[PDB]
């Protein structure tokens, strides 16, 4: 006959692999879906529709090549015009600022230590 | 953030014997003191790390009989506990509050205190103390209250979460437990901050009904008590959606400085095959946490009115369904709440589901609820105990023992009238 | 301040762990799709051999 | 140029801020490492409002995150877009208040507020022309509500001329987390009526039934709610960040919406929000946006606006649209439901249009209404506060730290007087 | 009230809605998979390039290691060859520095593990008398730099070590440049190969022997010390855990692992005794052995 | 050309000097083998200030190490950078002083000073046009302070027209190593005020404070503090070694910071000092350097200058910088906090710019402030000296050696009236 405490607390159930099986850490991830996917409107096979054009640059600068009309660039209910509303105006006329600041970041990254200012 | 635990008496240290098994399982620590094979702080609140791959618990076992303590020293967890932390007197208190409070306490408590001081010194972000004792005995009652007094005069502002094993109305394993329970309560009142009661009849009925085990020992009781303790410290241990610390029970559950006595409940208590049976959702367990057939203290809250409730949730639970369930609870009328407190719930959520001990009777559940509530059914309980106290005291039975240890009738009388004042206070606030 | 530094190390450990867990979680969904289609073709084969 | 300094307080504030800086970083095209990788230069010209050039394209946010428990700081540095916050901006205590407004306003603040004031100072003079401050926090907690309102008071007595937006969640009875929600909420709103410039009232009950009815989710966890609030905060600030046909900054919105100095508690909406099973059903046009905007089930507060009147309102439109359709839609929604608007102010609706819709959408709109149905929410809180204080319940945890009872009496008088004046102007 | 939940397959409740939400979620993963921009497949190609079957070469039959062959560097005490990932280089504005650690789990000859010896030629300004060797073999006390096989991209070349080479360097302990987890000189693979910091020296461990063995051909299996020639400080195993992607490695830094046994340097210096002219011996963690290649194959010149 | 001779005394002096020569040899690219291997020819032109060509480019430093226990010298020659010092320069006694100023100034100086004076006089007359001497030593130990002060006495007796720096660490009560700290410190200070040209007071208390707060370091051993002190010493002599837009050598700084011949106890700070986790999240702008430079918790002494007035201040900048932003930032910090500056001197801030940054950095700074908050420290030491001397503790190890009691009275009186004249000029 053995003592009650030793009849209950033993080493068979522990320390082999069950510790690994019981240290799951299920509390860590608990993944949510995402933030954007709840609010996105549009088909999901395509990238999100980012509009990076403003009415001034679109009309007064005539960013789009073909200057049709002021109200053509606005969003209407009708597909008759919604097909031809432009989303993004790509060109150096926009990218001049990133060109400048990327030149600046490049000259920040690549520097010579031993260049006195006078010389 | 760290918390240390002290176990007093013969019940406290067996409860701890279950509790630390559960903790080593939950943090993946071998019974000989180290993990098999990083950079995880989740264990830090319960186990300190020493030397090379060695984790020693932040608890102090202490008892006056060396039997159970060196039984632990010879048990499975020899390398785990610190040789100094287990503390063992030479002879018991023997169901005698005065003997455990004046004779042997005066020489054991100083060692215990200059030991717990070094524990707190090695600790860094101490949340507070939590004590495990039973007031029906001599050691845990007398030296329990003595160490509580001295802890309060040393630190005071740090919370002292006290899990106390009160005696049952009809099931009794002693004779002078009325005297001892009264004398312990008389100091528990103004030294404990959040005192949680754990009976034995209620847990026996739980193991009979839910776990359908028919001939239970103390091991099963202590195992599910450890389940409850771990479920209420899971918020400190792990990162959930809405965590609640040790001070939250002090804030949200103690409306008046002498009303801190909490009924506790746990759900779902389910065995292996019934796990396969039942579809575990949140509404049925939030309901199950409120029937008297699932409270850890045998009393009827239908006769009482609630003051506050706190609900720790563990596992795959989101706030949506718990919100819906507590709304259904509030709109039900079978249970009731004090008119003056109009918002009597406090939720807390932690992501990790409770673990299962090999050889245990509980099954792997997806989610669990630990409810800690306040009511006046406890004011009923104290009167039920008061009656049987005065019955014995009228004839001065068993008093010669205490007065031979050194006390007098003054303590008996003042504790009796203090319990009476407490009765009046509960009957006043249940307005 | 010393404890702040001690946490500053574990933060990097956590970052690497989380990256790894995410990169495994994606392959989990990949394998779920694979197993769905595999069971489909399995039942298709079982049907025609009878 | 015009600068917004963002402040996050408490657990709710930290998590909302995390999703907020995720969305803003998306809109400016900065990758989670901290470098610019967008396409156009409409994004580059207005990043100084929310970020700072460190060096070599390293744009770090101008945010101050404060709390008292490391649990939030770990969750912040865990997820992506958690590596871009400046380590010096993690001002962070160690004890933890935990649902005690007095610990959040007298004890822990007394040693933490100086350090966060040092960081907030250094952050405010690092930029030149403040537009103001924008702080997201809670009202039920301790380390968010008490600590935040103390910081609000401190910064409002130092910088009296800058704007101030406070995105504060409010407790609801049906969705009630803690027990001392009233004891904290009333004292916090009592501080906000004298320090904040305008408050945007949020709550979890309205966010939940929005995710039930409109968004039609199964488990609307906190990640989705925080993103809805994130979409709102980005929508309210879009006017500074992008050029548009009719710009309207924060102070321009404040003067168009605040008729009286104590009437500055708004209710907020966001459009469009539709279920993913019904995305293709709806066109993208102003009438469809407006019908969803003025609905009572799209407000982000637990106040039926048809139970009162609108004093003023505002609609911030994003996207290439026609202003006639904008103005005629406002005129129709004001003339049809003319009983719901006050009579002694004509043209109760302010409008604005910017040219950049948020990423993934074609056209969006944000509603900000100063209605008088907000007194129903404050009565709902004050009636619970009068219940507990009469019995002096739960009170000793507060009084045992520096607070007295008359402070609670002042909170009662202010709330009763505020709902009195809203009821007056109805 | 409350009713039971069901799987997505069965149609009940808002089955349409959860099914559609899932449809969109999965469509996103598919589109990204077509593009190739997922986190998963992002570094799978990097793993293919960084861990590939590599065979070490020798330029000649003789056992001594020769300049320009592909060699390994391994710690004698615990194996754990040294290797630096080209990715996860520190991010700053003017810094191309890339961290290098010691991998215990990966010891098989791989592209990233392999070092390639480059001869160091002193500039004209440098004021250093150098023993002249004509043969291509490397000796003791001779300046040498070490680049690593191109694990990022490109093809190896005899001395260029790819189009852009990254060589072993270490800078003294300043506020900027310090090892990440301990306070010693960091050791990395910078792209500025022409800087003097990248030069190293191979010295026999025993203090007494080295003077007599000043110039002699170095063998493969012999244990030797790698000392930074600009700081004269050996290479050491830091014994601190390092969490990079390939595995949990050990930090590597440059310290003089000296046993704290004092030497009466001053008294012996005044006396002029022979024993005086010696640095204190280094500890066992400083020892490194080159692992040479059995087969013979010269690499193509630049 | 203009030459600097280095002199180190004591254990603190030997370990500071070891790290100092490691940094300077790094700045000029010379390896511990003794040979130049740098790239830019800007480094050859000004090494004669510190080195001497021996044979085949062997440049040995112009330093003299002195102490009484070989323990420090063994640590010097043990590791790297131990093979560059000439063995003749290791002038070295054998008995030991041991925290006894009397031993270090009368009984052990008597037989060591002949040898060091021979070595220093030979190493000084070896170069043509001395700029001055430099001394690094401690004020707690005996062979550092005792021998240091005796050597200063004999040197200023011989070469009076050359400059003389003294980097001295004063013992703090919060970081207090020894017990006879006051008895050494006060006697050394009484000697310094009469013979040293100018002194720059360091302290380990403020240095530990910096490595905790700003640098965010894990285990700050003495190697780190030695690196900080060395960064100061390289910064103070940068302008001699590299061409700049506005040069300022030691004599130029001394004349612009010492208004009265006894007010030569400067306080020092260094900039920039940021943790490596916070290095990427910052820019490098002159305000970014000035904010940290004038910060109170950045001084390398245990005296908050906000308790006093800046008599004069000096700023030494390194890097390709814009002089306009340098001058206006000095002007703004002078005009905003106009209470911390004295009244009877306008333009209290001498400034200088050099074009070569310290290695590994883009742009740095070095602060030298002559304040009247230093009399906090002298009082903090003098009160302990009075507390001991009232009851003659530890006195006999001094009195029974040749030293008398009147030396203690004059030391305390000169300590007292120095503090009184600092207090008078505030
Ligand atoms: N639930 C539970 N109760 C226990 C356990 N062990 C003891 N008890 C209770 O403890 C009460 C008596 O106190 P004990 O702990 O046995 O003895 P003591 O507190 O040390 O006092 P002394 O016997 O005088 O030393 C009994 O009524 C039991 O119900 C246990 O393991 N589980
Ligand atoms: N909307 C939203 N609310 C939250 C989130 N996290 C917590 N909360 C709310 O915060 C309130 C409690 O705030 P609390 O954590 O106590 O604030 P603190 O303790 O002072 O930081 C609860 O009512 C929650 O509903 C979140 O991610 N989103
Ligand atoms: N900063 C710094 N202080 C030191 C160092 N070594 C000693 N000290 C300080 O110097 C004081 C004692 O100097 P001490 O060794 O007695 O000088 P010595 O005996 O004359 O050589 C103590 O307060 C130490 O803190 C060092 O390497 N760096
Ligand atoms: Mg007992």
């Amino acid at each position: 006959p053995t003592t009650t405490q030793k009849r209950s607390y033993t080493a068979e159930g522990k320390t082999g692999e069950y510790l690994v099986e019981a240290s799951t850490r299920h509390d860590l991830n608990q993944p949510g879906v995402k933030g954007e996917l709840l609010t996105r409107h549009g088909r999901f096979d395509e990238p999100p529709v980012q509009c990076l054009g403003t009415t001034y640059q679109l009309t007064y600068g005539r960013a789009d090549g073909t200057d049709r009309r002021v109200q053509s660039y606005l969003w209407h209910g009708r597909k008759q015009v919604d097909y031809f509303v432009p989303h993004s105006t790509g060109g150096p006329s926009t990218l001049s600022l990133t060109a400048r600041k990327q030149q600046e970041w490049g000259t920040q990254g690549a520097t010579d230590a031993y260049l006195t200012t006078k010389m | 953030r760290e918390v240390i635990s002290i176990h007093i008496g013969q019940a406290g240290i067996q409860v701890g014997n279950a509790c630390w098994e559960l903790y080593c399982l939950e943090h993946g620590i071998q019974p000989d003191g180290q993990m098999p094979s990083g950079g995880d702080d989740a264990f830090n609140t319960f186990f300190s790390e020493t030397g090379a791959g060695k984790h020693v618990p932040r608890c102090i076992f202490l008892d006056l009989e060396p039997t159970v303590v060196d039984e632990v020293r010879t048990g499975t967890y020899r390398q785990l506990f610190h040789p100094e932390q287990l503390i063992s007197g030479k002879e018991d208190a023997a169901n005698n509050f005065a003997r455990g409070h004046y004779t042997i306490g005066k020489e054991i408590v100083d060692l215990a205190l200059d030991r717990i001081r070094k524990l707190a010194d090695n600790c860094t972000g101490l949340q507070g103390f939590l004590v495990f004792n039973a007031v029906g005995g001599g050691t845990g009652s007398g030296l329990g209250s003595l160490l509580l007094e001295r802890l309060s005069v040393d630190y005071g502002k740090k919370s002292k979460l006290g899990f106390t094993v009160y005696p049952s109305p009809q099931v009794s394993t002693a004779v002078v437990e009325p005297y001892n329970s009264v004398l312990s309560t008389h100091s528990l009142l103004e030294h404990t901050d959040v005192a949680v009661m754990l009976d034995n009849e209620a847990i026996y009925d739980i193991c009979r009904r839910s776990l359908d085990i028919e001939r239970p020992t103390y091991t099963n009781l202590n195992r599910l008590i450890a389940q409850v303790i771990s479920s209420l410290t899971a918020s400190l241990r792990f990162d959930g959606a809405l965590n609640v610390d040790i001070t939250e029970f002090q804030t949200n559950l103690v409306p008046y400085p002498r009303i801190h006595f909490m009924l506790s409940s746990y759900a779902p208590i389910i065995s292996a095959e019934k796990a396969y049976h039942e579809q575990l959702s949140v509404a049925e367990i939030t309901n199950a946490a409120f029937e008297p057939a699932s409270m850890m203290v045998k009393c009827d809250p239908r006769h009482g009115k609630y003051m506050a409730c706190c609900l720790m949730y563990r596992g795959d639970v989101v706030p949506k369904d718990v919100n819906a369930s507590v709304a259904t609870i509030k709109t039900k009328r079978t249970i009731q709440f004090v008119d003056w407190c109009p918002t009597g719930f406090k939720c807390g959520i932690n992501y990790q589901p409770p673990t299962v001990v090999p050889g245990g009777d509980l099954a792997k559940v997806q989610r669990a609820v630990c409810m800690i509530s306040n009511s006046t059914a406890i004011g009923e309980i104290f009167s039920r105990l008061d009656h049987k106290f005065d019955l014995m005291y009228a004839k001065r039975a068993f008093v010669h023992w205490y007065v031979g240890e050194g006390m007098e009738e003054g303590e008996f009388s003042e504790a009796r009238e203090d319990l009476a004042a407490l009765e009046k206070d509960f009957e006043e606030v249940g307005a | 301040y010393d404890t702040v530094a001690a946490n500053a190390v574990k933060d990097d450990f956590k970052r690497k762990g989380r990256e790894f867990k995410e990169r495994a979680s994606e392959a989990q969904m990949l394998e779920s799709l694979y197993q769905s289609e595999r069971q489909k073709t399995l039942n298709a084969i079982r049907a025609e051999e009878e | 140029m015009r600068e917004i300094v963002h402040i996050q307080g408490g657990q709710c504030g930290n998590q909302i801020g995390a999703k907020f800086w995720e969305v803003v970083s998306d809109e400016h095209g900065i990758d989670p490492t901290g470098t610019y990788h967008g396409d156009s230069d409409l994004q580059l010209e207005r990043i100084n409002v929310y970020f700072n050039e460190a060096t070599g394209g390293r744009y770090v946010p101008r945010a101050i995150l404060m709390d008292l428990e490391p649990g939030t700081m770990d969750s912040v540095r865990s997820g992506p877009y958690g590596q871009i916050f400046r380590p010096d901006n993690f001002v962070f205590g160690q004890t933890g208040a935990g649902n005690n407004w007095a610990k959040g306003h007298y004890t822990e603040g007394a040693e933490l507020i100086d350090s966060v004031l040092d960081v907030v100072r250094k952050e405010a003079e690092s930029c030149d022309c403040l537009q103001g401050f924008q702080v997201c926090h809670s009202l039920g907690g301790g380390t968010g509500s008490g600590m935040g309102t103390l910081l609000i008071s401190k910064i409002r007595e130092e910088y009296p001329d800058r704007m101030m937006l406070t995105f504060s969640v409010v407790p609801s009875p049906k969705v009630s987390d803690t027990v001392v929600e009233p004891y904290n909420a009333t004292l916090s709103v009592h501080q906000l009526v004298e320090n904040a410039d305008e408050c945007m009232v949020l709550d979890n009950e309205a966010l939940y039934d929005i995710c039930f009815r409109t968004l039609k989710l199964t488990t609307p966890t906190f990640g989705d709610l925080n993103h809805l609030i994130s979409a709102v905060m980005s929508g309210i600030t879009c006017c500074l960040r992008f050029p548009g046909q009719l710009n309207a900054d924060l102070r321009k919105l404040a003067v168009n919406l605040i008729p009286f100095p104590r009437l500055h508690f708004f209710m907020v909406g966001f459009t469009p929000l539709t279920s993913r099973g019904s995305q293709q059903y709806r066109a993208l046009t102003v009438p469809e946006l407006t019908q969803q905007m003025w609905d009572a089930k799209n407000m982000m507060c637990a106040a039926d606006p048809r139970h009162g009147r609108y004093l003023t309102a505002s609609a911030l439109f994003r996207g290439r649209m026609s202003t006639k359709e904008v103005d005629e839609q406002m005129l129709n929604v004001q003339n049809k439901n003319s009983s719901y608007f006050v009579e002694w102010i004509p043209n109760n609706v302010k409008s604005s249009v910017c040219d950049i819709p948020p990423k993934g959408l074609k056209m969006s709109a944000t509603f900000i209404g100063n209605s008088t149905a907000i007194q129903e929410m404050f009565k709902r809180v004050s009636e619970q506060f009068t219940a507990m204080f009469r019995r002096k319940a739960f009170l000793h945890w507060y009084t045992g730290e520096g607070m007295d009872e008359m402070e609670f009496t002042e909170a009662e008088s202010n709330m009763n007087d505020l709902v009195s004046e809203y009821q007056q102007y109805q | 009230r409350d009713t039971t939940k069901y799987n997505a397959s069965c149609l009940i409740g808002n089955w349409a809605e959860d099914r559609e939400l899932q449809r969109a979620i999965l469509k996103d993963m598919l589109s990204k998979k077509g593009t190739g921009t997922l986190k998963l497949d992002a570094f799978r190609t990097r793993m293919a390039a960084a861990l590939s079957d590599l065979e070490l070469t020798k330029v000649a039959d003789d056992p001594y290691i020769h300049f320009g062959d592909v060699v390994q560097l391994v710690h004698v005490d615990t194996g754990c060859v040294l290797a630096g990932d080209p990715a996860d280089a520190d991010t700053r504005t003017g810094e191309s520095t890339c961290a290098a650690t010691a991998a215990p789990d990966v010891r098989a000859p791989c592209p990233r593990n392999s070092l390639i010896l480059l001869p160091y030629v002193p500039p004209k300004t440098a004021t250093a008398l150098e023993p002249p060797y004509d043969d291509a073999i490397v000796h003791y006390g001779q300046k040498v730099r070490l680049a690593l096989h191109p694990g990022a991209a490109g093809d190896p070349v005899d001395s260029g070590g790819g189009p852009r080479p990254v060589c072993l360097f270490s800078k003294p302990v300043s506020t900027t440049h310090a090892a990440r987890y301990s306070r010693q000189q960091l050791v990395g693979f910078t792209a500025r190969t022409d800087s003097f910091d990248c030069v190293w020296t191979v010295v026999t461990p025993d203090p007494a022997q080295r003077a007599a063995a000043e110039g002699v051909e170095v063998a493969a299996g012999a244990p030797v010390l790698l000392v930074h020639c600009a700081t004269q400080k050996p290479l050491c195993l830091e014994a601190a855990r390092y969490p990079n992607d390939y595995g949990v490695e050990l930090e590597v830094s440059a310290r003089s692992a000296l046993g704290p046994g004092l030497k009466l340097a001053m008294e012996q210096m005044a006396m002029g005794v022979q024993k005086g002219f010696l640095p204190k011996g280094e500890q066992t963690d400083n020892y490194w052995t080159f692992v040479a290649g059995s087969k013979v194959e010269a690499l193509p010149p630049p």
